[PDB]
């Protein structure tokens, strides 16, 4: 809603327009809602970042939210040669503050 | 264009705008854990074969 | 979808007799919980 | 083994009882799969449908239906005969006992037969309670599909009787050497329209779009009729093929399809099968394990399951 | 004291016997460990399993239970390959690359493959399909509140799709085991079930580990199609049969089970009768597969509850003895 | 497991001992299950029959004849193959060795001749005793008769010639079926005879219906019900074959025999039943190429 | 004739005794002309010729 201002920065709106809004080229290349990628192994480290359909879903109590941050999973795996994907079978138990 | 775009980066102009790199790294790291007295409860089974 | 069922627990040790010999499936009608077990089956053990 | 009792009624003779003790190795059709069952059920008596014995194209499909069990033992008052159709799994190699003119040899699929030589015999009578045996003749799945094709064309020569009264012999086989006369006796109507009927529809199925494109090459074929020596024997004198000789149509639905590939695999799936479709498919091969590697007539042959 | 010498087995051996004749804790369990081990090998095939690591998008382990059907479904990736080739040319091939894309976008390659079918999943996704309606759709409403009605229509598009083109359900799904144990994470589930041999025989107890029993119950009044309505006692077989429409209804996708005493080169015949379905006229219905036999004629039982009411149909002693797919007209 | 020990010839080069150290994991077909046997009696200048080397007809006829053994284990002056047919079904794991695709959890292994792929490839020919061994490939059911189809099917245009059948892509391999070269030359001379019974059997089975139908039907049931499903499908077939083709009961009748034998004859050479299946557990489930995969006796 | 037959033999008198019991021909008693093995049949006639 960037006729808000930004909680992080107040003073402004968004940083890159191209990214932070919706149906923005960066959310369109990004977001996983639209996934053209998905047919790549590979990790899209912005796949974290654009997903409101992911940032959303979480819960907002920082009680539980600090502990599952230490314990958190891995979007990635550190046994392929070129960083992957997290692929369905398995778990990796990163800390991963982002 | 997307092929200008080719001719352009691979020549080295500056196409009038910047990109912002992301990457995610991974770290070994090494850990301490403190724990109180009775943590857990953890009960203990039966063995079999 | 189903009751508790039944206590082979109890009924170990039962507290009387049922005086007659009849078929039961014909008074199936009749009660909450019926199991038929030919011969044994898993479930009493 | 899942071995199946039969129990001997009763009755029964000094001499018929010595008559059943020969009986091991022999194939029984059991029309269930039981534990308890009468001896009766299995007698040439049951095969019997309604008021008549089948002829010998109605055995066969009889034998389609119910189970071949090979007799194992038999006991004062039961006869113990394994399932072949479900009960084969054992970790050695029933015994079946060879009856019959023909010969294993070692590997060879072996599909029953109901008695067709004319030396053949094969009845057996138990006068005590009134029931016979007929056993089917086990035989190589080769020569067994040989003799139903017999059994099926004779019955069809005779359906329709025009021509003289002189046909060819289609009552007589080689094996080897060992000219093998079959029984020529009745042909029933119900079970040669059903073996006609199966085999005409059969064949039908065999013929697709892409089958046109195979039909170019029999003029290819006589062109090797000729100068091979091989693809000589291939077509046998008396080949319709060789009088079908004495294209493409374009139609082709968008060229991917590749009707080649699939006019083989119709063909081979409808045609291909029916000598198993006719007739009942092998369940059992030979296999000798001290590597004797025929089976004499009359011997007990090693049988593994299906080929 | 004669009832148990037969039980607890020593005759049979002795027969045997004749013819050649002619910390403290810690330590107990070791003892105590050591004698289970060499009992087991002492005593001592009726029995196979096979496991298996799958996602739970499709199948899923803990909504199913004790007895189940589990099918494989070969060739995800492979299938579009497949369409164009052994499809009529007027059949719009493209359908399926949508479809299976559609299965899937419903819900990429990574470590786990979605294989696994289970037999309820067929259920409710040709529930509305094949005709009857409500005892099928209960089965429908197990799954939407177990395991997406999404995922059951997209699945269905695909088997609309698949049944299209010629590249059946069938020549995909065959048969996998009896789920004895799933081990699930996550999406993740690792499941071991019986490749062959018996399933009252296998984790057992009330249920193995607790929640409740085992059967293979079929899942259906709907499904459970019982043959030999005129039956003799027999061991009863147990086949596997996915019955089409071939645009009668717009490629309809039937799929129960068939039990009677017939050898399969019965079943074909008694699978011509009993469809008026046979009026596709390309060519080809009803695949059929032995799941295997119970050899015991009596176990068929009369029940509808499970996870919601369903009708659910016990079967009591199974040898699966799965075997390959006959489909050939 | 019912172990049959083939026994090693006399002193052999070592690169030779090493060749067969090579060969546990792999299929032989053993004449007989005599406890002992030769090796030159498993070694491929024993399928010799005619004067010479079998084709890939010859081959499956002999595949369908002898019993396949997997080797366990190979020792200096033994080999130790378990015969698949033996012994209890879904018992006796064994492991093989996969060649080609994947061989998934399951899927019934046919061991199919081996100059369906590169010929030679797999010779494994041993010097110091003169003899070789060709092992067959494990294919799956399913795609090992889509293969062989595929190959006569691709030899038939052959025959005569003036869309590709080789691509074949299995689950997510493309297998490549052909090898350029001259060994479709050498492919396709080997199934020469194969595809020749093929052809015979089709243009011979046609035609012998197509005479027989409206040599029948005109002498019941029969005529009503065979020409009410044939509508449009074999009668029109029989025009078309006839427009361009050629037309006698007494030679109808046997020829029908003579062709009903050697129709069922290629039905059982082909169709590559099913040796084995692959179930797995506390596996990989995808045997990848080149590696041991478990594997039970019958499908 | 062919050669690959007596090519295929040894020439050993090493071994010239042991295939002796190996015969070169390939029928069996029970036919009656003596026909080629069928593949059922194994064999050791002592073929000197």
């Amino acid at each position: 809603d960037h006729g808000q201002s930004d909680p992080a920065r107040p003073f402004a709106a968004t940083a890159n327009p191209w990214a932070s809004q919706r149906f923005s080229y960066g959310d369109l290349l990004y977001n996983g809602a639209y996934h053209l990628n998905g047919a790549s192994p590979v990790l899209s480290p912005c796949f974290k970042f654009f997903t409101a359909a992911d940032i959303t879903a979480k819960h907002r109590c920082l009680e539980r939210l600090i502990v599952e941050t230490g314990s958190a999973v891995s979007t990635a795996t550190a046994a392929s040669d070129v960083q992957f994907k997290r692929p369905p079978g398995c778990r990796e138990l990163v800390e991963d503050p982002c | 264009s997307p092929v200008a775009l080719y001719h352009q980066l691979k020549t080295g102009l500056h196409p009038g705008f910047g990109f912002t790199v992301v990457r995610q790294d991974r770290f070994v790291t090494e850990n301490v854990l403190f724990s109180e007295r009775a943590s857990e409860a953890y009960f203990l089974g039966q063995l079999q074969v | 979808r189903d009751p508790p069922g039944y206590r082979y627990a109890a009924a170990m040790v039962p507290t009387g007799s049922i005086l007659s010999t009849i078929e039961v499936a014909s008074h199936r009608r009749l009660f909450d919980f019926f199991a038929r077990v030919r011969s044994d089956e898993n479930s009493l053990y | 083994c899942f071995e199946a009792d039969i129990a001997i009624p009763s009755g029964i003779s000094r001499p018929d009882a010595a008559a059943l003790q020969r009986c091991e190795g022999r194939v029984v059709f059991l029309p269930t799969i039981r534990r308890q069952l009468a001896l009766a059920d299995v007698a040439h008596e049951s095969f019997v449908s309604g008021g008549v014995s089948p002829d010998t194209l109605g055995l066969l499909l009889a034998y389609r239906r119910r189970f071949p069990a090979v007799i194992t033992r038999v006991l004062p008052t039961r006869i113990v005969a394994c399932p072949v159709d479900l009960g084969l799994t054992h970790a050695g190699t029933v015994n079946l006992r060879n009856t019959s003119p023909v010969d294993l040899c070692n590997g060879d699929p072996v599909s029953l037969v109901p008695p067709v030589f004319e030396g053949q015999a094969t009845d057996v009578r138990l006068e005590s309670l009134d029931l016979t045996l007929r056993f089917p003749v086990p035989l190589p799945t080769p020569l067994a599909r040989e003799i139903v094709a017999r059994l099926v064309a004779r019955g069809i020569r005779d359906l329709n009787p025009r021509t003289p009264g002189e046909l060819p012999d289609l009552n007589v086989l080689y094996y080897n050497g060992a000219r093998l006369s079959l029984v020529a006796d009745v042909q029933q109507l119900a079970s040669v329209n059903t073996e006609l009927r199966s085999l005409v529809l059969n064949m039908v199925y065999s013929i697709t779009e892409g089958t046109t494109l195979i039909l170019t090459l029999i003029p290819r074929l006589l062109a090797l009729s000729a100068q091979d020596g091989y693809v000589n024997a291939l077509l046998q004198m008396q080949s319709v093929t060789r009088e079908a000789a004495q294209a493409p149509m374009l139609m082709q639905d968008g060229e991917r399809r590749l009707p080649l590939y699939e006019a083989l695999v119709a063909w081979l799936a409808h045609a291909g099968q029916l000598g198993d479709i006719l007739a009942l498919a092998p369940a059992v091969r030979v296999c000798t394990f001290d590597g004797a590697a025929v089976v004499q007539s009359g011997d007990m042959a090693p049988v593994i399951r299906y080929p | 004291t004669a009832p148990m010498a037969w039980a607890e087995s020593p005759r049979e051996l002795a027969g045997h016997a004749p013819l050649r004749r002619v910390t403290r804790a810690t330590r107990d369990d070791t003892e105590q460990a050591v004698d289970k081990i060499l009992r087991g090998a002492r005593r001592a095939p009726r029995y196979h399993l096979t496991r298996q690591v799958t996602l739970t998008d499709l199948c899923q382990p803990n909504a199913e239970r004790a007895g189940a059907l589990l099918l494989a479904l070969r060739h995800p990736t492979d299938l579009p390959h497949l369409a164009r080739h052994r499809a009529p040319p007027g059949r719009q091939t493209e359908r399926l690359a949508e479809a299976w894309g559609q299965l899937l976008e419903a819900s990429e390659s990574g470590c786990a493959r979605a294989g696994l079918v289970s037999f309820n999943f067929l259920v409710a996704a040709c529930t509305a399909a094949y005709d009857a309606r409500d005892a099928a759709e209960a089965v429908r409403a197990h799954i939407t509140t177990n395991y997406a009605g999404a995922r059951l229509d997209r699945f269905s598009e695909c088997l609309r799709a698949m049944v299209h083109t010629h590249v059946f359900p069938h020549e995909v799904m065959r048969f996998f085991g009896g789920l004895v144990s799933w081990v699930t994470q996550d999406e993740l589930a690792s499941v071991t079930a019986v490749c062959s041999g018996p399933q009252e025989a296998t984790h057992t107890g009330h249920p193995g580990r607790p929640c409740s029993a085992v059967t293979i119950p079929a899942c259906a009044f709907v499904d459970l199609d019982a043959e030999l309505c005129l039956g003799g006692p027999g061991a009863a077989f147990l086949y596997l049969v996915f019955t089409y429409r071939q645009c009668r209804d717009q490629e309809l996708c039937c799929v129960y089970v068939v039990k009677s005493q017939l050898p399969p080169r019965g079943l074909e015949a008694a699978l011509e009768r009993l469809f008026g379905r046979l009026r596709i006229t390309t060519c080809t219905y009803a695949a059929f597969a032995e799941l295997g036999v119970m050899p015991d004629d009596s176990p068929r039982c009369l029940h509808r509850t499970e996870r919601v009411g369903v009708p659910v149909v016990i079967l009591e002693g199974v040898v699966w003895r799965p075997g390959g797919w006959r489909a050939c007209a």
